[PDB]
């Protein structure tokens, strides 16, 4: 269990399975959907992954 | 997001620097810009960052005839920010007509920190109400402010003159200033002088050096209504996530205050909320009933005692609430703040809408009509005749209030379906 | 033989269009064979069928549309015994792609 | 997510076995299952729930 | 390939020996012309090689009434080169004249370094707009290298005259000098004396030795110009490879300026890209777009964060470009100077194409029509009136850059696939 917890970091994602997909941060899941708001609203015909993955970053 | 300060008045500018003083004593960062290399949470909440550990608040100080600018001039606080917006009669209509030619120079000021600001939530007012320069002045750049922008919201931090009792203009200021905060203000946090001084006279037995004391008391304020800001929590988060609950409609949109020592020279959490349901510790001062309450906690953490202390409040009965709706105490739980030593580990803070102000407004209202009538003290200068030779600008500012305190009264009424 | 009243009675169905004697029939017609004698697709690859199945799945298992997913699994598992399946399955998903999400009380 | 975090964080920060940090994971994701309106039995509240989002959108229209 | 270089004006020859003075110090030189023995990279870009660890600088000078090209004479830097190429009124006119009649053995001294140039690129000017006898003089010569090389490449560094006010023929010189420039020359890189004095009260607070510290920029932005081909890169080690991108149309082949410090008496490659966005750090002053940019940064490397910088300008989305077109800022990375001292390890540079400078256009534009209307301002010469007696040649030069300022507008709309 030792050798798990830190390098393997067990605890740490945990922690971070909290914050993001449970929004047990809430900050940059905030200012994550106020910058998702015109792709969001747009039609899902021309939205494509990059404009995602672009956002997401500057959110980080 | 990012809120722009903004400090007006001798007073306003007396709680925009204590207020700053208190978030460098919060955060970890010296009083000269540099943030501490000792030191999780957030120190960007407000400021601008430069290079040396430097996080620059964003604040903008304003003055007009100024004493009080110089002794806040000369400090180690003025090195965190000041990007250089020093600008330079004790009447409404002095600080409005002053303010009135000025405006484009400051409002420049303004738009350079607006374009600076890539995010932007609101801007708070530091102002004081019959202040003087203060009065007028700051009602100007609020309808400023509001006209140039449709898109963003605006909390004031106004003191509410009574310290029973010479200024015979006061009533007047009061009248004119409350027009323009009931029409072109988002949000409006209200407090006592009155109270504040009781307060004061209750944790000590000083009469003199109230000043100083009442800085502590407000920057304990302050500090309360920004902690779910500055440090990560879960909701309001935003200026606009904490006040939405708060107004159920925009005339209703005054809000109350509360600190839960008296003397600040295991209790659960319904102790403190049992107790910051009591007027003797709220420190603003037929029956009033609040509107929608909502509640704020920084301290130790009992994980289940929350929702047991919840049916307690319930069943204790001690505050019932609007008839015409479902309006709850809510409640907030936040971190108690690091780098700074801290006596009482839990703290409260309560922001409501109780209908017990209109008793202070038709007060101001009442000697507004016995001087209008009496007509010795409105003081008759050349401010006044240039802004309105008839001087019915006034008469218009009380009919709009009397018919906010009707609205007051009906909503205190079990029936407010009906519009009046 | 068969074929082609089959195209009609398509054109007939979908276009709403009953009377045969009306030109937009022969015109509607006319553009339905042309459109299938115009060779422009690669033919039906059964395992990106099955791949999109199954996402269909996953989609209903993900928004915990229980009685839709199970329903999902065993229409399809019934379906695909006893090519020309795979095939109508591409038919039926692209003719309406859109979100067709909620189609609940099974 | 203050319950259950509590008792995963008790159960995961004693634990002296690797299966009792399992046995862990998998009692409090089921118990944020339960006590979120995903159940085979509770399809009935969600239905509901649907449509107290539906007049929201309404009402911005 | 090489290069031969052409300097001509007071102000023109200044900027040629400040350049090959810098890039003496930039190559492990003497000032004599010696190559040092305790010295990887190419120092044969621009140089003919002698003997005597000789390189031979490629540059020939050009004067008119001399003043300046004494005081260039006495130096230390003058036994680098000067293959004896010195040879002998403030209009246009004066400058057009007096190189009308001696074109042929000047340009006897170019097929000289011509036939002696085994390898050829291009030929720079170092011109100056309304030096006085540089102008016309400048022009003229463009028409002569123009008409004997269609084969070649010609870029002309030259000053934007703009100080803000006395010379009142000076839009008279600038606009027939820019129809030379629009229809003669192949690649223009233009800045303004204005943005450099801005940028001068910025670094300082000097108003009267502005001219030795405007030397100091522009020789950094011209070494940056040349830092991809004096030492080996991999792309744009061509005059031609650099242009290619950065002309869409020659009639858009005016080229824009970047320096990132300010001041110049760890930051991400991000950072200056960012800022060398912003307008305050183009040391060049409806929406106007960019119509293509490429930029360049010389500096500590990070080896994958180029890409996660370049995400990042993308969705920063501080710059739009050009509707009817991919337009893109686009990345070069050099290698930093070896063999003098630096400040600022990291330095950036832009070249680009916008449409804002047609305002400075038309700036003069409307200058000359006033003063034409006016008529007093054409002084009147025997030269004037020995080159045009109904002096139409400036009607028609401004009819051309008005027509050039109308494909300006009409390349800043989204619809340009329409000529016009």
């Amino acid at each position: 269990l030792d050798v798990l917890n830190k390098k393997y970091s067990l605890l740490d994602h945990m922690q971070a399975m909290r914050r993001y997909l449970l929004l047990g941060q809430g900050d940059f899941i905030r200012h994550l959907m106020d910058l998702l708001k015109p792709e969001l609203v747009r039609p899902a015909t021309t939205l494509y992954q990059h404009n995602l993955t672009g956002i997401l970053e500057t959110a980080v | 997001r990012e809120i722009i300060t903004l400090q007006l008045g001798q007073c306003g500018n007396q709680i925009g620097f204590e207020f700053w003083k208190q978030l460098c004593a919060e955060h970890g960062i010296s009083p000269e810009g540099i943030v501490e290399e000792f030191a999780t949470d957030r120190k960007d909440v407000f400021f601008y960052q430069a290079d040396d550990e430097h996080y620059i608040p964003r604040a903008v100080l304003l003055d007009l005839e100024p004493r009080v600018i110089h002794s806040i001039l000369n400090s180690p606080y003025a090195k965190l920010y000041n990007p250089e917006n020093i600008y330079l009669g004790n009447n409404w209509a002095s600080g409005f007509s002053q303010g009135e030619k000025i405006h484009e120079d400051i409002f420049d000021i303004i738009d350079r920190e607006a374009d600076g600001s890539d995010s932007l939530e609101g801007f708070v007012l530091c102002h004081s109400i019959a202040g003087g320069t203060g009065s007028g002045l700051g009602s100007y750049l609020l309808e400023r402010l509001n006209d140039r922008y449709p898109k963003k919201l605006v909390q004031t931090y106004s003191v509410f003159p009574n310290q029973d009792e010479d200024v015979v203009v006061q009533p007047y200021n009061s009248l004119l200033t409350l027009k323009r905060l009931t029409q072109n203000a988002d949000c409006v946090v209200v407090l006592d002088n009155t109270a504040l001084n009781r307060i004061a006279t209750d944790r000590l037995h000083i009469q003199n050096p109230s000043f100083s004391q009442i800085n502590q008391l407000v920057s304990t304020i302050m500090s309360a209504s920004t902690t779910t800001l500055r440090y990560p929590g879960y909701m309001n988060n935003d200026l606009i996530g904490l006040i939405a609950s708060l107004i159920p409609t925009p005339r209703l949109h005054f809000l109350m205050t509360g600190y839960t020592p008296l003397t600040t020279d295991k209790t659960t959490v319904l102790d403190v909320m049992r107790r910051l349901l009591q007027p003797k510790n709220v420190m603003v001062s037929t029956n009033h009933c609040y509107i929608a309450i909502l509640n704020i906690i920084q301290g130790e953490v009992d994980p289940t005692q929350v929702h047991k202390s919840l049916q307690r409040i319930r069943e204790r009965k001690l505050a019932n609430f609007i008839p015409w709706g479902p309006a709850s105490i809510q409640v907030a739980l936040s971190r108690k703040s690091p780098y700074l030593p801290s006596a009482h580990r839990v703290s409260g803070l309560m922001m409501a809408n109780h209908t017990s102000i209109s008793s202070l407004f038709e007060r101001t209202c009442r000697q507004y009509d016995k001087l209008r009538k009496r007509e010795a003290f409105l003081e008759q200068f050349r401010k006044e005749d240039m802004f309105k030779d008839n001087f019915d600008e006034m008469d218009t500012s009380r009919e709009i209030v009397q018919q906010l305190i009707d609205e007051y009264h009906a909503a205190t009424r079990p029936d407010y379906i009906s519009w009046g | 033989a068969q074929q082609e009243r089959d195209v009609r009675e398509l054109v007939r169905g979908v276009a709403g269009l009953q009377d045969e004697a009306d030109p937009n029939f022969q015109l509607a017609l006319n553009f339905a064979w042309s459109n299938f004698r115009f060779h422009r697709f690669l033919d039906v690859n059964s395992h990106k069928i099955e791949k999109t199945i199954e996402g269909i799945y996953e989609k209903f298992v993900i928004h915990s549309d229980l009685s839709k997913a199970a329903s999902w699994k065993r229409l399809t598992e019934e379906f695909l015994n006893a090519d020309a399946h795979y095939s109508i399955l591409s038919l039926l998903l692209c003719l309406s792609d859109s979100p067709s999400n909620s189609s609940y009380v099974e | 997510l203050e319950c259950s975090w509590d008792e995963l964080w008790n159960k995961v920060q004693q634990a002296q076995d690797l299966d009792h940090i399992i046995a862990a994971h998998e009692v409090f994701l089921d118990t944020i299952i339960s006590r979120c309106l995903l159940d085979s039995d509770s399809r009935a509240l969600l239905n509901q729930l649907r449509a107290v989002f539906d007049q929201i959108i309404e009402l911005q229209n």
